[PDB]
Formats: structure tokens, C-alpha cells, sequence
């Protein structure tokens, strides 16, 4: 497809709305949106392997890393393929979105439709972190609302 | 295995289930689940095209149709690729059912939209305006995106 959108629905005041959009074969995904009842700062923003969430997170799973390679931010080259980095809510808690990223996709192998996209709890440190979990999930913690990434028109 | 996937369903009410899916082979694809809240009968039971929940059900679209056809009961031929019949809720509310389906295929449906409806699919045989169109199922109660 070529556009896609996600609800993040939580248990807590967090919820948004986030668009996909793709006009190049394997090219760029423009990911923009708008997210609210965050608290001010740096938050983690991935896509995980499943959309599965008859478990939530435990069946979610580990962030979309078909490439099997360790937890990084969207400009390093060793990266999860769902690794997009931190979004910025404001001192009212809105997290205006816009990022760009051509390491996922809205086609083949990389394809992220139909996949669980999280905001988390802390900032990514980006794999940065000298422990083993930065390494995994950049220390991002719990997750505060989440969607299924399906097709739009 | 050729695919495999699973819809949560969620509405604005009290309706609320969950559904797999699981393509057996290239052509059957089985389809099970357990849907509570609903009123005691039938409830049509489709495929919508996009996983648009920005507005509770109605953003969802029309059913996926990709073929071009006329809503149909799951034993016509001719019938929209989403067209899956009624499923049929207990007293209790409850509606446990297990289909297979020779059209509907889990690649092609991963990040569209499953919906349940108020009333039931006159399967296309209704005679009325929207029996070859959606099958007269009034309201859309809860739906879920088909997710990986
Ligand atoms: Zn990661
Ligand atoms: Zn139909």
C-alpha cells in the first residue's frame, strides 16, 4: 500500500493518532502525526515484530528486527528495522510527529503494516547506553500506548 | 504454513472478541473466534479493505472487494473477497465459530479491518437496495485491524 494509520490506545491518558505514507517503491516513509498525555520530554518510538496484542507487550514482541541486528536509533546503520528513534511532547504533553525513514517500508520484507507501534515510557538512548538492555530496547521502558499500523486510504 | 494473523475487536460498546486467522493451504484459510456482548442472533461478519480506526468503525471502508463483485453469502460464488457470512451469538451473548473460507487468503488481509454488525447478512437475497451492497447488517459494532 501506500498510506497506512494507527490509533495508539493505553490504559493511561496517552493516545494519538500517527500516518504512514510511502510514494517510492522501497523509498522513503513519511511518519507524521500527533500524540497527547505524554509528559514533556523524549519518548521511545518503535514499531515491534507483531501485531498481536491478545497479550500486549509479551505477545508484541522484541522491536521489528528481521535483519537480527542490536537496538540503535533511525540514523545508525546498525539498527532494528523498527527502531525510529524519540518523538517530543511539549509542556503540555502533545508530541507533535514527523520523521522520515527509509529503512522500514510499506512493502516486502521490511514491510511494517500490520505490526504493533508503541510510544514507551522513557527516551531511547539509541543503543547507547553501555548496559545490554540499550542494546535491546534503548532502556525505553514500559509501553504508554500502542496501535496495529493498517492500511488507509 | 502460508500466513497466519489474528483481529482483536473492539467498539464503542459492549461488543468485544477475538479472531484467527490461519491459511492451511493456498486456497482454504480457517477462520475461528469468540466474540461476547452482542445481542442473541445473527451478526454479519466482514472484511473491510482498510485498518482506518481514526473513526470508531465507519473509516474502515466498504467490504474488501478487490474482485469487483456483488455482495454474497461465504457458499456464493460471487461475493465480496470479505464477505463472511453471520455468526450467531447464545443467550448469554457469547459467539464461538470455526470457517473455513476458499477466497479470502490471510496475505491479502494483513492491516485491513474486521467488522461485526448489528443485525444479520441477508446474504445478498434480502430484495433490498443494500442486499447486494453490504446486506442490510445495519450498524457496525465493534472492528479490529488484522494484524501479523
Ligand atoms: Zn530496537
Ligand atoms: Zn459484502
Amino acid at each position: 500500500a501506500t498510506k497506512a494509520v494507527c490509533v495508539l490506545k493505553g490504559d493511561g491518558p496517552v493516545q494519538g493518532i500517527i500516518n504512514f505514507e510511502q510514494k517510492e517503491s522501497n523509498g522513503p516513509v513519511k511518519v507524521w502525526g500527533s500524540i497527547k498525555g505524554l509528559t514533556e520530554g523524549l519518548h521511545g518510538f518503535h514499531v515491534h515484530e507483531f501485531g498481536d496484542n491478545t497479550a500486549g507487550a509479551t505477545s508484541a514482541g522484541p522491536h521489528f528486527n528481521p535483519l537480527s541486528r542490536k537496538h540503535g536509533g533511525p540514523k545508525d546503520e546498525e539498527r532494528h528495522v523498527g527502531d525510529l528513534g524519540n518523538v517530543t511532547a511539549d509542556k503540555d504533553g502533545v508530541a507533535d510527529v514527523s520523521i522520515e525513514d527509509s529503512v522500514i517500508s510499506l512493502s516486502g520484507d521490511h514491510c511494517i503494516i500490520g505490526r504493533t507501534l508503541v510510544v514507551h515510557e522513557k527516551a531511547d538512548d539509541l543503543g547507547k547506553g553501555g548496559n545490554e538492555e540499550s542494546t535491546k530496547t534503548g532502556n525505553a521502558g514500559s509501553r504508554l500506548a500502542a496501535g496495529v499500523i493498517g492500511i488507509a486510504q | 504454513n502460508l500466513g497466519a494473523a489474528v483481529a482483536i475487536l473492539g467498539g464503542p460498546g459492549t461488543v468485544q472478541g477475538v479472531v484467527r486467522f490461519l491459511q492451511l493451504t493456498p486456497e482454504r484459510c480457517l477462520i475461528e473466534g469468540t466474540i461476547d456482548g452482542l445481542e442473541p442472533g445473527l451478526h454479519g461478519l466482514h472484511v473491510h479493505q482498510y485498518g482506518d480506526l481514526t473513526n470508531n468503525c465507519n473509516s474502515c471502508g466498504n467490504h474488501f472487494n478487490p474482485d469487483g463483485a456483488s455482495h454474497g453469502g461465504p457458499q456464493d460464488s460471487d461475493r465480496h473477497r470479505g464477505d463472511l457470512g453471520n455468526v450467531r451469538a447464545d443467550a448469554d451473548g457469547r459467539a464461538i465459530f470455526r470457517m473455513e473460507d476458499e477466497q479470502l487468503k490471510v496475505w491479502d488481509v494483513i492491516g485491513r479491518s474486521l467488522i461485526i454488525d448489528e443485525g444479520e447478512d441477508d446474504l445478498g437475497r434480502g430484495g433490498h437496495p443494500l442486499s447486494k451492497i453490504t446486506g442490510n447488517s445495519g450498524e457496525r459494532l465493534a472492528c479490529g485491524i488484522i494484524a501479523r
